């Protein structure tokens, strides 16, 4: 299970410039002086003036170039208010939408706390783009299985601490949080908890930061909040008591291939993972949480699929390794302003 | 209060600028060269040292003695005509 | 663009190309230095100028030498023989 | 291993990989200026010093065996005459 970093600090990407205005031919460029950043350049740019960071680097890949500003096709860019590089400290490790999972499949989604890297995940920062990531305040030491960056794969804390302290690491990793690696594998067929329960307040604070930190209300009464999810949603949650024979990967493929392929379950999305059996503040037990969400204007497809899952357990629970299966569901859909 | 390094267009020329006490350095790997039109700069700058050493030898030869051989011979041609 | 001063890459190499009748200039502050790998530019230029001035005085001394020096030694000892 | 324009405390470093080069290339009338000093003029001055030294060595050849000793036969017979 690989987690890939989505954003970048590339020069030729409009979103990285102040209010999405990329530098135009023959114009002025400014990187904020005190911002430490590594920027990958891949295209040619005619520049009249460019202020570099006090501590940083512009990497010149194949195709990269900087030339003087002429006047012919430069008249447009002219004297129009320099392009400024956006704050390159704005990317948080605990932001769910900055990570992409290698297990993504049709009809499958993941709760918010499992969208950031988990304990047994392999983290990849793509070398095709420069990056910078911050480990937020508090944010108890992130520990993953491995971190790949700059063509290297760190599996030992000794190698990682050397790189993170070096100038190459400090150009790309900042923040007070601690980062570590440990090569252990899960090896439990019933799964492993993501391990981000203690960091969930920081994961949700990063996710809800564009919204002032407040969850938007779900469009249903008695909305559910599954384990690892930041805000309420509409749908159903099935909790399985797993026996020693439960194969979490096979059971997840069972829902995706056997049930979601049926016509009466079209347009439904499922999230399957082992979660703590409790939000209990003190060292609780585990369960298999199945989150069922129906997007679009449909019936209780989530509740109907939830009942089909309980029926499949009542019929094949012994062979599937499920000892007990409960469920809960959200209420009626609200059509106005909540 | 440190001045930002700057790349600018100036009278049609590409210009790189640093602050009061900030350097501009060109650094290659252990097997790389710095060239100006196929000429290796490191060998030209080493020629400065070779030129310095050959001048030291020339200063110690018949040319250079802060009273020239021409000066000494001039003195005895002087004294013997006298 | 491609005819005017520019900085580009070529198979891993960093290339500064001035083009015709234009310059690529690197300027530091009053107290800054320019380093060409391990060589200091200003330190090199000072030695170039010193070598140039030393060559000028060595060249003027070589020209000022009489072409008679060997004849002058025998001249001096044909008079010492006379003495 | 890619070329980069790195900065540290306002210092500007053009850094190149292990076996890569930093190559200045000029056209007709094009110049590379390092703190207002023409790089090509400096390389030519090194070469002119190299060639002026070669000729100065040639003018040092053909000089007497070593006139330094022949200096102490000048004053030796000046002391004789007095």
């Amino acid at each position: 299970v690989s987690k890939l970093w989505v954003p970048n600090t590339d020069f030729d990407v409009a979103a990285n410039w102040s209010q999405n205005r990329t530098p135009c031919a023959g114009g002025a460029v400014e990187f904020p002086a005190d911002k430490m950043v590594s920027v990958l350049v891949q295209e040619g740019h005619a520049v009249s003036d460019m202020l570099l960071p006090l501590d940083g680097e512009l990497v010149l890949a194949s195709g990269a170039g900087f030339g003087v500003s002429d006047v012919g096709s430069h008249l447009d860019c002219g004297a129009g208010e320099p392009a400024v590089f956006r704050d390159s400290d704005r990317f948080s490790w605990h932001d769910p939408h900055l990570w992409r999972s290698g297990d993504e499949a049709p009809g499958l989604f993941f709760v918010d706390a499992e969208r950031v890297p988990c304990r047994h995940d392999d983290v990849f920062f793509p070398p095709s783009a420069s990056f910078r990531v911050g480990l937020g305040p508090g944010a108890s030491p992130v520990r993953v299985r491995s971190i790949s960056a700059l063509g290297r794969t760190f599996t030992r804390d000794e190698d990682l601490a050397v790189f993170l302290a070096s100038r190459a690491g400090r150009l790309r990793f900042h923040g007070p949080g601690a980062l570590s690696v440990g090569p252990e594998d899960c090896a439990d067929p019933s799964g492993c908890v993501c391990g981000n329960a203690e960091a969930q307040p920081w994961i949700c604070a990063a996710l809800l930061q564009p919204l002032g930190g407040r969850c938007p209300q779900a469009a249903c009464h008695s909305a559910l909040r599954p384990q690892g999810q930041c805000c309420d949603l509409c749908g159903a949650v099935v909790l399985l008591t797993h026996g020693p024979a439960f194969d979490l990967e096979r059971y997840r493929a069972r829902i995706l291939d056997t049930f979601l392929g049926l016509p009466q379950y079209h347009g439904l999305q499922v999230a399957v993972s082992k979660v703590p059996r409790s939000s209990r503040l003190r060292e609780a037990d585990t369960e298999i949480q199945v989150v069922l969400v129906e997007n679009g204007p449909e019936t209780g497809g989530a509740g109907r699929l939830a009942r089909a899952l309980l029926a499949d357990v009542a019929e094949n629970g012994e062979a599937l390794g499920v000892l007990e299966a409960t469920m809960r569901e959200s209420g009626a859909h609200v059509w106005g302003s909540s | 209060n440190l001045q930002q390094p700057r790349m600018a267009t100036e009278r049609g020329n590409l210009v790189f600028l640093t602050g009061s006490a900030q350097n501009i350095e060109f650094r290659t790997g252990s097997l790389g060269k710095i060239k100006l039109n196929d000429e290796d700069l490191s060998e030209c700058l080493h020629q400065i040292q070779k030129n310095k050493e050959d001048i030291i030898e020339l200063k110690g030869s018949a040319i250079g003695l802060p009273q020239n051989i021409s000066s000494q011979i001039y003195q005895l041609n002087s004294k013997l005509v006298d």
